[PDB]
């Protein structure tokens, strides 16, 4: 459920 | 404006002639937008975070308002499981993050 | 501090009483660093990302110094590509968006 968005 | 950050940072945008919701992503320099049939030509990309690799379309040069404030840049668009601003429009509209 | 994005949110924090390097990051709801050990319980936790899903350590109660701002709150870790400082200990140093 939990989101997280880094990006590389 | 200030937005503070117990929730998710959720602001309106304006691309492609329509209105969506989309998150302020310090943590990502590209932005990304769901699925959405935009017109023009485009290049194949693949982004990576946490959970792997999505494949997305490239687009150039696409106006993109953000809070009222205007933007201009590339966006992606693809299978994301959310609307994405990265730091390449977020310097545009002049957002910085303070403490 | 007041912090532009023309280039990536890294800083240096302080967990378990070793020095890493971290990326603000706005866009994530929770605080996630690769592979280490960390004194303590800790319950296995499932979290998304950009490229699906992952499978993390959650150590709860954590003191973590970000900048010389001290926070204690939840830290997941796992295979994330890099080490990130989410929104539940941003909120604890008085991090906000502005523009």
């Amino acid at each position: 459920v939990s989101q997280n968005y880094p990006i590389v | 404006p200030q937005i503070t950050l117990w929730k998710r940072p959720l602001v309106t945008i304006r691309i492609g002639g329509q209105l969506k919701e989309a998150l302020l992503n310090t943590g990502a320099d590209d932005t990304v937008l769901e699925e959405m049939n935009l017109p023009g030509k485009w290049k194949p990309k693949m982004i990576g975070g946490i959970g792997g690799f999505i494949k997305v379309r490239q687009y150039d040069q696409i106006p993109v308002e953000i809070c009222g404030h205007k933007a201009i840049g590339t966006v992606l668009v693809g299978p994301t499981p959310a609307n994405i601003i990265g730091r390449n429009l977020l310097t545009q509209i002049g957002c910085t993050l303070n403490f």
